[PDB]
């Protein structure tokens, strides 16, 4: 496990520059198997990928087209941190920002996440917005993409007010600590997450995420809210 | 007795000494005796069989031993064949780190990533010996077994191979059909736990010797748990060239235990009073989780802040600002830290001291400057061993305490002399503390001060119970920790058994440290929990807080006096342009910086520079005055004017700009000249008074709130001014920082 803590103003005025610094403790910034991503979340705009920076014999920053003209993500090897800067911030940017780490041994599946800073001012894949289930029964969340079998799926579970937690990586590989009942699947143009013996503690949002290599950026899912009948 | 080589006459071969390995590419570390013997064993076994099992106990250097085996068979017979390392996911980072820290000449490639990385690593199939060690997790190798079944692998290394104890494992069946010359298993747990699993690993090693059909026979030949020497020598001689396990007890050259000791301290009257006050601050109004999830987070933050020291909150510090013997007495934690640092100085142990709270960092720094200890810092700006106190300290001039922070621990420093660590501000996750304490080595003693029967107690007990949930894998109740019956006496319960218990905890050697009761608790791989049983006191206090002639002549005299004042004020006004700028009644982070306050770049825009003077200073001294002279020479003339006409007294500041700014016309470097020195210049005498600096800070805060510009202040040092510098920093916080003004203090 690694820790990714973050600091910044949770109250940025309009037409300002939103700056947010995420410090790493437990790993190096220039890790050859890591890429550091900034991602924001809001009930309106959803859960959008903002940007990322990586080091593969050459420091490379990759930004989303949403803010490609007004964003800057800069590393700092001395302080072992990464800073995000957003220019001419609009009230549409009012959200909750997280820093995550895409790790190659996990298929860059954003293993560990940050804590979340609430800032107040090209690929389709569908999810079922609402799925119910009864205790003991088995639930299935379908991530319908366009030939998603040719990509690696990453399933995260987010509790209310909690940060996203990676549940399965590389289609079906499960990180340590997650109960074995959560199983991943991916075939053709359909991926799936299967929860056997649904308990009361399983009610949360469930997202699926992949990486579009044509436009070169991370694409998340719409989300799925699990409902248990305790 | 000539029958030495009676074992089939096999020759004695040779011994691989450490210099040979160091010559063949090893650079990282100097191996230990048993580690060198294990490398010799690995080499001798690579020469004369297909695999083996290195079953040393966890933490004995198995990873670096396999790296040393790589170095050997790469610089002894030039085996540049692919070395396939398969490990669990959590240790691939450690493998990739040690492969480049110990064997830098061996090019290490990690076969990791998604399908895109799958194809991009199918790209690098050049097989030009550009990859000497291919490192991979279990699952990525299990899925991509098609590509990982087409290499003349000379060495396979399965780390923590207890996942292979089931002979019907899918990865076992996949790895059995690989082209491997030498299959080495790394196994931390005692493989002798069950003969079935031991034989499974052996059959994975030698599939033809330890055939599967013989499992039964094997288990029937060693069903006995008794010693049975006549039949025990058989098993011992059989497993000799296949297994190698050494217990931690069998190693006297093992690194010192670095015994982590959790030490217990009490409280203070202020601490308990403010604890029960902040528990009753918002009364926990919300029902379950709508706001308790965040209100209790803030509450726990403030609780650990109070347990560290009550002076974290803005209003706890007394209005007279001067360090004394109350810093030690206002917090039992800081009192225990004082006694512990005294004992460490008596023993001669240079110690590290981390901090999650940087304001706790500032207050520890102030304590060090008080009692006279040499130290450094982690970020911001330090002055104890800089400024002018660097020449002499009451402690030894060489550094004795180091001050660090967990988030800013990646700056990189060398601390080879440190043999003691103190975790006053314990993190809720010790994972950060592991890399924090890694700097001590690279006879240590790790110590953690936490108050008894407090929130820190559960925080660390839960942290330790979670830390044990790694090998063999609410907030309301935890927060409550209803033990207040012990803190019901409203006293301090100041610990004093520690004055003897500290000497009873460690008998320090003449230069280094030399080797669960009242206060000391040694963490020696055990389970520790708590159950907060006495919550009825919490409920009781919850209910208790839920309960709650001559004046006529005075008037005429003051009328005459105000008339005289009107006349004299009109005289002064129409004498020339003589005026003030600040008046009494007219209507959070002190980040330091390095440079000269005359060039303020903090946030660009407007910049309010601050300086302190006395009546009729005019031109003199040097330093910051000379620097501002160089900056358009504005204060010299403006002051000269004000001093010509007797236009200042205790307090009051003139505002005026220097040069111009083309980047933004709205932003200018504003200036300030506070008058805080003594007005005894009638007999050309001088001196400094601090009470007027308070109202000066008041009025400059008023002005900086009106204009909302950045404030910049000097060091205000270079003399015996520690009392006023302590009080002045705290008053700058009280009036500027803690009242919402961007304040910056300039050093160097
Ligand atoms: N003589 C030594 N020199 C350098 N590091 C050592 C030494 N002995 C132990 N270590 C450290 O102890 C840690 C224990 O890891 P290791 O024993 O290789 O894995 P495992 O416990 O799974 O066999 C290693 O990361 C290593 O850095
Ligand atoms: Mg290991």
């Amino acid at each position: 496990q690694v820790q990714l803590q973050q600091s910044g103003p949770g109250l940025v005025r309009p037409s300002q520059t939103l700056s947010l610094t995420c410090a790493i403790s437990g790993d190096s910034v220039s890790d050859n198997d890591a890429a550091w991503n900034w991602v924001r979340q809001s009930p309106s705009r959803g859960l959008e990928w903002l940007g990322r920076t990586y080091y593969r014999s050459k420091w490379s920053n990759e930004y989303a087209v949403f803010v490609q003209s007004r964003i800057t993500i800069n590393p700092d090897t001395s302080k072992n941190q990464f800073s995000l800067h957003l220019n001419s911030v609009t009230p549409e940017d009012t959200a909750v920002y997280y820093c995550a780490r895409a790790t190659r041994p996990t298929g860059n599946g954003l293993d560990i996440w940050g804590q979340g800073t609430m800032v107040t001012v090209s690929y389709v894949l569908t999810q079922p917005p609402s799925v119910s289930v009864a205790p003991g029964q088995t639930a299935r969340i379908t991530c319908g993409g366009n030939n998603i079998g040719s990509k690696s799926v990453h399933w995260y579970q987010q509790k209310p007010g909690q940060a996203p937690v990676l549940v399965v990586y590389d289609d079906s590989d499960r990180p340590s600590g997650i109960p074995e009942r959560f199983s991943g699947s991916n075939s053709g143009n359909t991926a799936a997450l299967t929860i056997s013996r649904v308990e009361a503690g399983d009610e949360a949002d469930y997202y699926c995420q992949v990486w579009d290599s044509s436009s070169d950026h991370v694409v998340f899912g719409g989300g799925t809210k699990l409902t248990v009948l305790s | 007795f000539l029958l030495r080589l009676h074992t089939e006459g096999r020759a004695e071969a040779a011994r691989v000494q450490e210099q040979d390995l160091r010559q063949w590419g090893l650079t990282g570390i100097h191996l230990r005796s048993y580690q060198l013997e294990g490398v010799n064993w690995l080499a001798q076994r690579f020469h004369c069989q297909n695999g083996c099992i290195l079953g040393d106990e966890m933490g004995l250097g198995k990873t670096c031993q396999t790296i040393a085996l790589f170095i050997y068979l790469a610089g002894r017979l030039n085996d540049e064949g692919p070395f396939l390392i398969l490990c669990p996911l959590s240790v691939l980072s450690n493998w990739k780190e040690e492969m480049q820290r110990f064997a830098p000449g061996l090019s290490c490639v990690t076969y990791a990533g998604d399908k895109e990385e799958r194809a991009c690593l199918q790209q690098d199939l050049k097989q030009e010996s550009r990859f000497h060690v291919l490192l991979t997790t279990y699952e990525i190798c299990l899925k991509d077994a098609s590509f990982l079944k087409s290499f003349p692998w000379s060495v396979l290394v399965v780390d923590e191979a207890h996942r292979l104890k089931n002979q019907s494992s899918l990865l076992h069946k996949t790895l059995s059909e690989f082209s491997v010359v030498f299959s080495l298993l790394l196994t931390g747990t005692p493989i002798q736990n069950s003969l079935q699993e031991l034989y499974s690993l052996l059959s994975f090693v030698e599939p033809d010797l330890f055939s599967k059909e013989e499992v039964g026979d094997f288990i029937q030949r060693y069903q006995d748990i008794e010693k049975e020497s006549e039949s025990a020598s058989e098993l011992h001689k059989l497993l000799q060239p296949f297994l190698l396990r050494r217990v931690k007890a069998e190693v006297a050259t093992e690194l010192p235990k670095k015994t982590e000791v959790v030490i217990y301290h009490g409280m203070s009257a202020l601490q308990k009073k403010y604890y029960k006050a902040i528990l009753m601050k918002d009364l926990d109004a919300f029902e379950n989780e709508t706001a308790k999830k965040v209100k209790l987070q803030n509450i726990l933050s403030q609780l650990r802040k109070c347990v560290d020291h009550p002076y974290l909150f803005d209003g706890v510090e007394p209005e007279p600002f001067e360090v004394g013997d109350h810093l030690t007495e206002a917090s039992g934690k800081l009192h225990l830290l004082d006694k512990l640092l005294a004992f460490l100085y008596s023993g001669g142990h240079r110690v590290l001291l981390f901090s999650q709270m940087t304001q706790m960092l500032d207050i520890l720094q102030d304590y060090m400057d008080y009692r006279g200890y040499s130290y450094e810092r982690v970020d911001g700006s330090v002055r104890g061993e800089e400024r002018h106190l660097a020449i002499k300290n009451f402690g030894q001039q060489p550094i004795f305490v180091f001050l660090l922070s967990t988030r800013a621990g990646g700056v990189g420093m060398n601390l080879t002399a440190a043999d003691t660590v103190i975790f006053v501000d314990s993190d809720f996750n010790p994972q950060n503390d592991l890399q924090a304490a890694a700097r001590a080595h690279r006879s240590v003693k790790v110590i953690r001060l936490i108050g008894r029967d407090t929130v820190e107690e559960i925080v660390y007990r839960k942290a330790a119970s979670k830390l044990q949930l790694t090998n063999m894998i609410q907030l309301s109740e935890i927060l409550k920790f209803g033990l207040d019956k012990l803190l019901a006496s409203e006293g301090s319960t100041m610990d004093e058994i520690d004055l003897e218990s500290i000497l009873g905890e460690t008998k320090d050697g003449q230069w280094v440290s030399d080797a669960e009761g009242k206060n000391h608790m040694y963490l020696f791989e055990g389970k520790d929990y708590s159950k907060e049983p006495s919550k009825e006191d919490r409920k009781s206090f919850e209910q208790l807080v839920n309960l709650q002639l001559e004046d006529r002549q005075k008037k005429r005299q003051e009328a005459a006096a105000k008339r005289r004042r009107l006349i004299e004020e009109k005289k002064r006004q129409k004498e020339e342009a003589e005026h003030k700028k600040k008046m009494a009644w007219w209507e959070t982070s002190l980040k330091y910086v390095s440079g000269d306050v005359t060039h303020p770049q903090a946030g660009a825009e407007d910049a309010l520079i601050v300086h302190c003077v006395d009546d009729s200073g005019h031109w003199g001294r040097g330093g910051l005055f000379t620097a501002l002279e160089k900056r358009s020479a504005e204060p010299r003339k403006i002051y000269e004017l004000a001093g010509k006409m007797k236009d200042l007294s205790l307090g009051g500041v003139l505002l005026f700009p220097v040069d111009d700014k083309e980047s933004r016309n709205k932003g200018q470097d504003l200036l300030a000249l506070i008058v805080a020195q003594h007005r005894d210049r009638s007999n050309v005498l001088s001196g400094i008074k601090m009470a007027a600096l308070e109202e000066g800070l008041k009025k400059i805060f008023l002005a900086a709130k009106k204009k909302k510009a950045s404030v910049h202040l000097p060091r205000i040092g270079h003399a015996t001014k520690g009392f006023n510098w302590y009080g002045t920093e705290r008053l700058i916080r009280k009036h500027l920082a803690a009242r919402g003004i961007p304040t910056y203090i300039y050093y160097f």
